[PDB]
């Protein structure tokens, strides 16, 4: 069944992420054991087997990895994708240049940076109005008015930390 | 949602913005510089003018804060740098007027090429042409000639516009609560609250005539020296007690009296701390060249170029079907993604520059945790000093022995070290003073001190004074030589080349006690240090973020340019030198003059 997440042609942009539902369904997890194509693998629950689920999808910068998983203050998860402190499965990660990045600049994916308030694990946002330190709806180009989202921009030739990487957060309940 | 909450919010995306805009400015710059064609130039400048418009847009725009409501100093720190309040605060008349002064002294500098007047078919550039005859020419006249002819044609041109230049740029200094354009640039020594570590607009007037005092004795010395040298070159031209002919130093203004070298040296049967060839004879390619400075850096705990550094950086001349800009540098896109230019060419001066290089790309990526903002030399200095510190090293006989470019039995004697010794006072310490000099009389210019037709005799009072050296031919206020020099006729702070010397070597003083260093400071080879590295990473991941001072802290372990350390690297050489003084007159008459009456 992880061939749609995974292998999957087009990922969904980190603030909008998208999260499947996986039931009644076996997989060896093997697809995923081996293969060192993945840089991150942090299991905060375990590591083996038992035939026995969530699995979210996204894309952030390569330095915004550090950020999927428990603790971390934020700016991503503060505002985009926050992992329960306690509850958990695995983060999982890979590079894609190639795929997500263009030599001209693929601005496509996108991540919120203003907000009121932190996201409360497993939580998403998909608002997308003008934002102001104090309320005040905004209307741009007014003083003091941002529009929350705004775009990566992957160029092919940027350092390794801000290169577009895929995630898929495995969860298990 | 204070004051400073709301301008917390702008500098945040005004760093994600900046980031982009920044990071495609420097991609065209990159793709035309390495490719120049027609559509890769005009690509350069829309996206340099993208870059250019969200400037004034943002600067204009940080306006809506009062800075003296900011308690995160940092953020103080960051909101003072948009507020480049730019050339605005003029009117839009003045402002394009400004614009198209520096422009004409820009291109007149550029352009300008005078023609021979016993062949007026035949015309040379600045560069090449008259610096060519300025570095190599024997002969009195043909100096003589260059020297003038240059001073004469573009000098002139540019004595009208300079005029202007400064009223208007002495406008704009003052509406921004500075004393005048003068102390405008200053600034960039300036530090506001933090306790024992501010540093007042006026104190590097001090700082920097004091520390120059201490440097007198050297310099005379240098000075005393090299003249007798002289006249044996320029036989009857030169005064044994007078001053140094300005067309007689080395290159077009007396900048750096290296091209002397040639005739001053003090033992002609010396001869190489040149591996030029060994390397040649090792098939070292260009690879070998930057991966073994990679080395370097990483003997003293620092990290490899990034993956990405070997897979964009150009590190040999493209050639033909493909022309490019050879100018070897350091490259800082941004967005982790560094790298360098360079035509690179299998010899030492290469070798040496390749770390360099790689010396500012350490710096760079030490400071990119820093906010956008802040990702940069503590000052104007710093990040030249930092490169000039690895060119000390991997000169060293020892360094060139322990990596296999100097056979492992040369043994360094006292003499090729005198040598090398001087070669480097004709150029750290030649320039020193024409240094001072300079900066001092735009400096006072600045500050009105010196009306429009005393300008010369103003100048040539002071070349007389400060630097001990004279004008071949007397010049009125027709004659605008002050900025007869790119760095002036094209607007810039010179004192930089200054400060630069000295941090540099509390640098490398701090390093070598550090890396334990027992031979004479010019010995020293910071290599396989990683202690001293350690030491040097403080004040490097600094970047802008504290007051210089701290960060020259960090690593010489002081709060000032101390200029002991410079005299500490020219110790062995100081004594050398009032030993073949002991029968030549030290020091100078500011009134004798070659071309008399
Ligand atoms: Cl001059
Ligand atoms: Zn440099």
């Amino acid at each position: 069944p992880f061939g749609e997440v995974f292998n999957a042609t087009k990922f969904p942009s980190v603030y909008a992420w998208e999260r499947k539902k996986i039931s009644n369904c076996v997989a060896d997890y093997s697809v995923l054991y081996n293969s060192t194509f993945f840089s991150t693998f942090k299991c905060y629950g375990v590591s083996a087997t038992k035939l026995n689920v969530y699995a979210d999808s996204f894309v952030v910068k390569g330095d915004d990895v550090r950020q999927i998983a428990p603790g971390q203050t934020g700016v991503i998860a503060d505002y985009n994708y926050k992992l329960p402190d306690d509850f958990m499965g695995c983060v999982l990660a890979w590079n894609t240049r190639n795929i997500d990045a263009t030599s001209t600049g693929n601005y496509n994916y996108k991540y919120r940076y203003l907000r009121h308030g932190k996201l409360r694990p497993f939580e998403r946002d998909i608002s997308n109005v003008p934002f102001s330190p104090d309320g005040k709806p905004c209307t741009p180009p007014a003083p003091n008015c941002y529009w929350p989202l705004r775009g990566y921009g992957f160029y092919t030739t940027t350092g390794i930390g801000y290169q577009p990487y895929r995630v898929v957060v495995l969860s298990f309940e | 949602s204070t004051t400073e909450e709301l301008a917390k919010t702008f500098l945040e995306t005004f760093n994600y913005e900046a980031q982009e805009l920044s990071y495609q400015s420097s991609v065209a710059s990159w793709n035309y510089n390495t490719n120049i064609t027609e559509e890769n130039v005009q690509n350069m400048n829309n996206a340099g003018d993208k870059w250019s418009a969200f400037l004034k847009e943002q600067s204009t725009l940080a306006q809506t804060y009062p800075l003296q409501e900011i308690q995160n100093l940092t953020v103080k720190l960051q909101l003072q740098a948009l507020q480049q309040n730019g050339s605005s605060v003029l009117s839009e008349d003045k402002s394009k007027r400004l614009n198209t002064i520096l422009n004409t002294m820009s291109t007149i500098y550029s352009t300008g090429k005078v023609c021979n007047p016993d062949n007026p078919q035949e015309c040379l550039l600045l560069e090449p042409g008259l610096n060519e005859i300025m570095a190599n020419s024997l002969d009195y006249n043909e100096r003589l000639w260059a020297w003038e002819s240059w001073r004469s044609e573009v000098g002139k041109q540019l004595r009208p516009l300079y005029e202007e230049y400064v009223v208007l740029k002495n406008e704009m200094a003052r509406a921004n609560h500075y004393e005048d354009y003068g102390d405008y640039w200053r600034g960039d020594y300036e530090v506001n609250g933090v306790d024992g570590y501010d540093y007042s607009r006026g104190q590097l007037i001090e700082d920097v005539e004091h520390t120059f005092e201490e440097i007198k004795p050297l310099y005379e010395h240098l000075h005393a020296y090299v003249r007798a040298k002289l006249m044996n070159a320029y036989p009857s031209y030169i005064s044994p007690i007078g001053c140094l002919p300005a067309h007689l130093l080395g290159d077009m203004w007396g900048r750096f009296w290296t091209n002397l070298y040639s005739l001053t040296v003090p033992f002609g049967q010396k001869p190489n701390i040149d591996v030029t060839d060994a390397m040649v004879d090792q098939a070292w390619d260009a690879q070998r060249i930057f991966k073994e400075a990679e080395k370097f850096f990483v003997s003293v705990g620092l990290p490899n170029m990034t993956q990405g550094f070997w897979e964009n950086s150009m590190l040999t001349d493209p050639g033909n079907v493909q022309k490019a800009v050879c100018h070897p540098t350091a490259w800082d896109l941004g967005k982790g993604d560094f790298r360098i230019l360079m035509c690179t060419k299998v010899t030492m001066d290469d070798f040496l520059t390749a770390h360099h290089e790689m010396g500012h790309i350490q710096y760079d990526m030490a400071y990119a945790a820093q906010p956008f903002l802040l990702r940069n030399g503590a000052n104007e200095g710093f990040h030249e000093a930092v490169g000039e510190i690895m060119s000390l090293s991997a000169a060293t006989p020892k360094h060139l022995k322990s990596i296999g470019l100097l056979s492992p039995d040369f043994q360094e004697d006292n003499e090729t070290e005198i040598n090398f010794l001087l070669k480097q006072a004709l150029t750290i310490v030649g320039t020193l003073p024409f240094t001072y000099m300079l900066e001092k009389w735009r400096w006072m210019v600045f500050k009105g001190e010196i009306p429009k037709d005393q300008w010369m005799k103003k100048w040539w009072e002071m070349k007389r004074e400060i630097v001990g050296v004279v004008e071949p031919v007397p010049h009125d206020e027709t004659y605008c030589d002050p900025a007869s020099l790119f760095h002036v006729s094209n607007d810039y702070s010179f004192i930089r080349y200054y400060t630069r010397t000295l941090y540099q070597f509390q640098f490398q003083e701090a390093l070598c006690q550090a890396a334990k260093h027992e031979g004479p400071l010019h010995k020293c080879d910071i290599s396989n240090s990683t202690e001293a590295g350690q030491k040097l990473f403080n004040m490097l991941r600094l970047g802008k973020s504290e007051p210089w001072t701290l960060a020259l802290e960090n690593v010489v372990g002081a709060k000032n340019m101390n200029v002991r350390p410079l005299l500490n690297y020219f110790e062995p050489l100081f004594t050398w030198l009032k030993d073949q003084n002991k029968n030549s007159f030290v020091g100078w008459s500011t009134d004798w003059s070659p071309y008399a009456d």
